[PDB]
């Protein structure tokens, strides 16, 4: 009897066990027809839980029993390429997942001592991100904009970019319409990037249970590469879907509220997810892997997405995870329906880790070009009510112009790290001054034709290795002056 | 086997079971002599059930007997709905005599599963030019209806009603959320007089009922329009079907005053905790099958002109195309009366509809813009100190104008000019033609409510 | 003639862009209010 | 005796004793066959404790064993801290081995008395332009950073360390409560191959931590830095120990997480009844008496961008120097994103800075105050329509708006460009001239991160 | 023809009973069902048809219909018609006649304000001329 | 003469001793009593007649008379004097002085705002000169 209960109340899915005087916290709890739960809190009396499926099924004076595990889920490599729920069970029908090993959905990061700082470039094809707010392994970066803004395309052009660098992805769909997740399943299998994906799924119709718990299940899958001296990449599509959850969850629990109605523990539940995304020692991989694997280091790069009201990037849970993450990118609805299109909006999004992430081409050809957008967007904001000014002001403002115009790209256009090279070259050194503010998309698109139809053994060292000389400026010098005459745009 | 009330406090009362059997959730209820029934919403300790009455309390005493009918409220479906009045029980309030169909299904039903979506998107064809050119539709999407009264919301409802059976085939299901009574039976009879009536199902929700009533109306709309949906002929096939819902804000009212009612922690700004997921309930049942699919159009209201208010933004989330009805154009004499620059949709993208289609819908919007933008200056300077170019476009932007309006088949009765279903092809050929400016020299009054395109020709050769 | 023509027609549209910022800003303000009147006579009544 | 756990739930604990043996109150308490510990909060009658577990509730059940130390937490101290790291309950965990000390001391005790209680001293120059004009410094007092999530408060926190703390002869202890653990792994091989980590000690606690953790790792290092400032070697030689605390505002909410568990009724804003309270508790400790000194830095974070929250307007009064950031100059490119109004320090006294300083310090204020005043006209008419006086206002308030921003040794990384330290008389020297009326010809794109002001001069023919 | 002369009142006194009855409280401390309450008060202005007014009467009436004419009267405090009450209570009138402070100063005594004072039946309710 | 620092700590002292005693609280979690709290205790600084000096002192002193002067302290957020404590003190006192951070930062060293400023005494309680 000491692992047999009864239920005595059940209501909005969350149901109150009598009984089960043996059950530790976060306990699984099976019940009958499949439905398995786990334990919220451990009263004199009684046992709360929250139930992971349909509680619709569930009756007072059923029957329940204790596992005896916490939370687990299958993790492995013979996950890649298919479609699970929030528990690890296939929803894609195309048969069950042999899977060979179990692991703790909740758990700790690693200590201060067992980490290592981030220096490996993660590449995504922008050029707004990868000059401006470089990414590492082992680095979280936050992608934050409104609604119908482009936040989804993002992640997906970044998993698409990881064709050949060799690392696992991990996709999280948490409140999300079933016909989209299908949209995006589809797309992903056009390009064949599910041959390295995963992809977890919790629609919007599902229990707040389910898309509470995913993202760490998600976590948890992502982690097994990691802790094995090899790298991955985890998105979550909507943290705040999973915000609304968890509020849902504790205001039908009786937990006193505060700002905006959300209670307590709000940033401890984004933030034991987000610092589990780290890059750690040889060591620990030593000590983890006992011997079997040396001289490796893994990690684990994340991608949330929160979406804003208005544009508001003051509120609370908006606020609170950008002071969790190593950055922020922000996407403005008043550029994207302008017409450009990755809105990329400098001077309120950032990059922490900075420089270290880059190659020493981009790193030292990129210095400072974000302040000076953000400068620049003061200055023209501002400048509208002056008569007689200087060449300064012309100058800065033409120089902002035509940077913002630069860096426009369209969907599923990759760009090489040369190409963004020469652009940003040629745009630093001044060459485009001349150049009228429209037709520059043009320009540097006929530059990169010409570049890469000839030039190709300079392109190709520089794609390979991400040094430059004296001798490589100086053969870029020389091909943009050639381009510049007897050429056309 | 059977219960007895033990609390009466406005419409939550309070059931005892038995030991064993307990409703489950949603269960209805019967209360034995009285015509009331009664729904479950929280099951408590020692056998007690929460419920809702869904008619009135006057007149209920402690220790009346209950019947379980041990399932969800059931409605009637099939084809014999078709021209009938229903309320939220599937009662005919029309006193036309009892429905003859004799199978139910249940009202609470789980989504479709994710191996079920279809493996596509196709457009929806209507017949009505600016809605197939600027906002097309979706199989399976949902439409948000922007629009007060008196611009002519009733008539495009029941031309779209018309339109779809007359074209696909397709049925309708009308589900009235806290309307008035007044306009209900307005609606009926001007139905009845446009000859639609008999190819629509309406369920009624009135304004002066308790919120029981009024938040659980759409599900039985939804139901039927599945059944609907559902039922193959030969081969299958199914059939495409539509869903009116007369207003989105009253269902989310409507669960706010019932959860405070059961009594529970308000959420930010008096919401319910379970808003989204109550809402989402509803909005994931809207998809297109491999057999067939529903498409719903919905009026949604925005308390306070604040979009950021957590109704409208929860249900915006939802929303694929967004439909606007404009006073000014509804005053300068254009039916139907849509806004062509403010009118959005998800599906106007080069790689679902193509590129040409694409090109000619912004070329459109790009001319209507440059005279909006143009139109005060000429109002502030003249018509005068212009180049060409400009009064170009300012007369290609009056045959757009012009052009965006059509007759309308539920209209033949008043005016007795016949109704038009232009088809899609037509209006890009049209449309096309017109911005590469062939047709520069036909008189703009050629271009008004005349359908086609050579229509246009015939009109102007007359004139 | 022609100046205050130019001038009065920016003022129109600086007055319009702040009177949106202001009406933003008072929206929040406003659901701000309601939540904390709420969760006030929420704790009051669940004192008693 | 033993004890037996009868409820857990989150973090909080509580456990059943015998009639006459129940612990007093923040006692240590261990779980046999577990590594986690728990400290005394509350008692309630029957011989129940309510408690909070130091560690992570993992397999924990309900009715297990408890063994009482009767005795508080205690920690090592000494100078064999020095150039280890270490949590909360004193335990290193450099992978360096155990620290081979006896001396312990609890860490729980009262503030200092009001007799030993000791006056200012000098002021202390740190280099930065904005710092050492509107707020100046002092040994063995207390300064505060108030910012925003994203403003640079860890910059100049690490900028003020390295500044500071390199022209200084003595002991130092930084405290990690409830920030990024990659921070934390930069810090200590910075020191470590700096050659600088023999004379420093560290406590962490990080973001990835249980309640329990986050509420007491402060008390660590402020007894090891009373340990350190009260020792005396023979022939009676000081100290003179720096404290660098890092986020204060997560100590107060691990204390709002835990406090409605508590049994506490909830107050304004959800916040705990007794936070003022524990402000003070805690914040009275970090003191310099008379038999010592104490020079600490903390950061503060504000919540949601307003400084009218209760817990940022709570700290305001326990500060000399209060030092205030803004989004909106950290989103114009400025850094350091001071604020020049709304920071204040209580070194800014004719008597204590001298007559020209204050004198300067003024009219730079009430420059910056006048032009802020003006931000509706130009905003609705033009600049033209002001005087020439306002005119110049403006100007002189966005060249000194300007020449407030500077560039940092530490954030090198993120830019390139080498940083810059300007002494406090050429700070005087350049803003009395530019008040003065000079600096009236310079463009003011030539006063941004420059550093001097002869830099400035130099910079005027380039850009 | 009837009048409500403040429905505001019995709003304030229906809050007032439910309050001191332990009904659970929401925005602005109303209970539950306040929508309701003027919900099924002002839907029983109607107008009955002929059929009605035989069946009710038994033959006694024939060829005459019914009706009934409702005017309620809701006061706002400085201008906000936002709050709880007259929100709940404009979505359940046919029209609504706004009557301004400044107006009423400025010298026109009825102080109608045309412009946001609308009647949903229209000119269907008027005679020939 | 007697000068209260802060009257503001003593509020917040006194709604954690209420609170932590399981008494209902009100508008910001504010128990009941607290303008009787705010208003015993200023009620005592008052000028007594020579006749109660001479019963108090029972003959020892007389044709004296004695008084007691206070001035207390209340610190406002943003300048919101729309609050609770703020709103139940202003309407006990004989009087305000009030403080501008504007005119602080202006230059107005003893920044006191004339005009919303008021001495209910008035020219009694000055010097002939
Ligand atoms: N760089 C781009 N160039 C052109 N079109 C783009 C670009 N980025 C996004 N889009 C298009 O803009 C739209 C944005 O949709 P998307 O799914 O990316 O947004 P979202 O932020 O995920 O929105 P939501 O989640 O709220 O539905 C899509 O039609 C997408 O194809
Ligand atoms: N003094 C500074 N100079 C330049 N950039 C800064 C400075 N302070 C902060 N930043 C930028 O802001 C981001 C966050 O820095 P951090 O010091 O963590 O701010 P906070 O601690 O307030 O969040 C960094 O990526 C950095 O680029
Ligand atoms: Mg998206
Ligand atoms: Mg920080």
């Amino acid at each position: 009897a000491k692992n047999e209960g009864t239920i005595v109340m059940v209501s909005d899915g969350i149901v109150r066990i009598h009984g089960l005087a043996d059950a530790m916290y976060g306990e699984m709890i099976e019940f009958d027809g499949g439905l398995f739960g786990m334990a919220l809190n451990l009263e004199q009396d009684s046992v709360g839980a929250v139930v992971l499926g349909n509680y619709l099924s569930l009756q007072e004076g059923q029957k329940a029993r204790c596992t005896g595990r916490v939370l687990e889920v299958p993790v492995g490599p013979e996950l890649l390429g298919r479609v699970v729920d929030a528990l690890g069970n296939p929803i894609d029908g195309k048969g069950p997942i042999d899977a060979k090993l179990t692991d703790a959905v909740e758990k700790v990061a690693p200590g201060v001592i067992w980490r290592q700082s981030v220096d490996q470039p993660v590449q995504t094809g922008y050029k707004s991100v990868d000059t401006m707010i470089p990414v590492g392994r082992g680095q979280r970066e936050l992608i934050i904009g409104d609604r119908q803004t482009g936040k989804t395309a993002m992640a997906i052009d970044a998993i698409i970019a990881q064709k050949n660098s060799g690392i696992k992805c991990v996709y999280v769909a948490i409140g999300q319409k079933q016909s989209t997740i299908a949209n995006v399943v589809r797309k992903l299998e056009e390009t064949g990037a599910m041959a390295y994906t995963t992809v977890v799924a919790a629609a919007a119709a599902d229990p707040a249970a389910m898309q509470y718990l995913a993202p760490y299940s998600g976590c948890t899958m992502g982690e097994y590469f990691r802790d094995r001296g090899e790298d991955a990449l985890i998105i979550y599509d909507d943290l705040s879907k999973q915000a609304v959850a968890y509020r849902q969850i504790s205001l039908l629990l009786r937990r006193p509220p505060g700002r905006e109605a959300y209670p307590g523990d709000v940033f401890y539940l984004h933030s034991r997810l987000l610092e589990r995304a780290s890059r750690v020692s040889a060591e620990y991989v030593e000590k983890f892997t006992n011997g079997a694997v040396t001289g490796k280091t893994g990690s684990l790069t994340a991608l949330p997405i929160i979406e804003t009201q208005a544009g508001d990037v003051s509120a609370f849970v908006p606020t609170n995870v950008i002071s969790i993450t190593d950055g922020q990118i922000f996407l403005e609805t008043s550029l994207f329906n302008a017409g450009i299109r990755p809105a990329v909006n400098a001077g309120i999004s950032v990059s922490r880790v900075g420089g270290s992430a880059q190659t020493k081409i981009i790193k030292k050809l990129s210095g400072g070009i974000r302040t000076a957008l953000a400068q620049y967007r003061e200055l023209a904001a501002f400048a509208q009510f002056a008569s007689d000014l200087d060449e300064a002001t012309r100058k800065q403002l033409e120089h902002g112009q035509r940077v913002t115009e630069l860096m426009k790209q369209k969907q599923y256009a990759p760009y090489s790290i040369a190409d963004q090279a020469v652009s940003v070259y040629a745009s630093n050194e001044g060459y485009m001054a001349d150049v009228e503010v429209k037709k520059i998309v043009d320009f540097d698109a006929a530059l990169i034709a010409y570049f890469r139809s000839e030039y190709a053994p300079l392109m190709k060292q520089i794609d390979e290795t991400g040094d430059y000389n004296k001798d490589i400026e100086a053969a870029i010098k020389a091909g943009i002056e050639s381009f510049k005459a007897t050429q056309t745009y | 086997s059977s219960g007895r009330i033990i609390q009466i406090i406005g419409a939550v009362i309070d059931v005892e079971f038995e030991r064993t059997s307990v409703p489950k959730i949603y269960d209805a209820l019967q209360v034995d002599g009285t015509e009331t029934t009664l729904e479950v919403q929280q099951q408590l300790g020692d056998g007690v059930v929460r419920t809702i009455a869904m008619g009135s309390t006057e007149g209920l005493k402690r220790g009346l007997t209950v019947t379980s009918t041990n399932a969800p409220i059931s409605v009637p479906v099939g084809t014999a709905t078709l021209g009938r009045i229903m309320d939220v029980l599937g009662r005919p309030i029309d006193e036309a005599g009892p429905v003859a169909t004799e199978e139910r299904l249940p009202i609470h039903r789980q989504a479709p599963s994710y191996a079920e979506q279809a493996a596509s998107t196709d457009l929806l064809e209507t017949g009505i030019k600016v809605i197939d050119l600027l906002c097309p539709f979706a199989k399976g999407g949902k439409v948000g209806l922007f629009g007060g009264a008196g611009v002519g919301k009733t008539v495009n409802m029941m031309e779209l009603i018309n339109n779809i059976a007359k074209a696909h085939s397709g049925l309708s299901v009308f589900a009235g959320v806290g309307e008035r009574t007044r306009e209900g039976n307005d609606f009926y009879h001007e139905m009845k007089d446009s000859n639609v009536l008999d190819k629509v199902a309406m369920v009624y929700g009135q304004m002066n009922e308790p919120p029981g009533n009024r938040l659980r109306v759409a599900l039985t709309g939804l139901t039927m329009a599945e059944y609907f949906r559902d039922e193959k002929d030969e081969n299958g096939k199914g059939r495409d079907v539509l869903l009116f819902v007369d207003n989105i804000y009253r269902y989310t009212l409507a669960g706010t005053e019932v959860s405070a009612l059961l009594g529970r922690m308000p959420s930010a700004v008096g919401y319910q905790p379970t808003l989204a997921e109550e809402m989402g309930v509803l909005q994931e049942r809207i998809t297109s099958t491999k057999s067939g699919s529903i498409t719903s159009i919905q009026a949604v209201y925005v308390p306070a002109d604040d979009l950021t208010d957590p109704s409208p933004a929860t249900t915006f989330a939802h929303l694929d195309a967004t439909v606007v009805l404009s006073r000014d154009i509804a005053s300068s004499g254009i039916y139907p009366a849509i806004d062509p620059l403010d009118s959005t949709s998800r599906q106007l993208d080069p790689l679902v509809v193509g590129q040409e289609h694409y090109e000619i819908a912004r070329a459109v919007q790009n001319v209507l813009q440059r005279y909006k933008e143009l139109k005060d200056i000429i109002a502030i300077l003249g018509m005068d100190e212009l180049a060409e170019e400009d009064k170009l476009v300012v007369y290609r932007a009056r045959k757009i104008q012009r052009f965006f309006s059509q007759p309308f088949h539920v209209a033949e009765v008043f005016t007795g000019a016949p109704g038009k279903l232009v088809p899609l092809k037509e209006t890009i050929r049209g449309f096309k033609g017109l911005l590469a400016g062939e047709y520069d020299h036909i008189p703009e009054q050629a271009f008004y409510m005349v359908g086609g395109i050579d229509e246009v020709i015939a009109k102007a050769e007359k004139l | 003639q022609s100046a205050r023509m130019v001038a009065m027609k920016a003022a129109t549209d600086n007055a319009g862009q702040l009177i949106k910022d202001l009406q933003l800003i008072y929206n929040k303000l406003r659901q701000a209010a309601i939540t904390q009147e709420i969760s006030e006579i929420v704790g009051g009544a669940a004192a008693v």
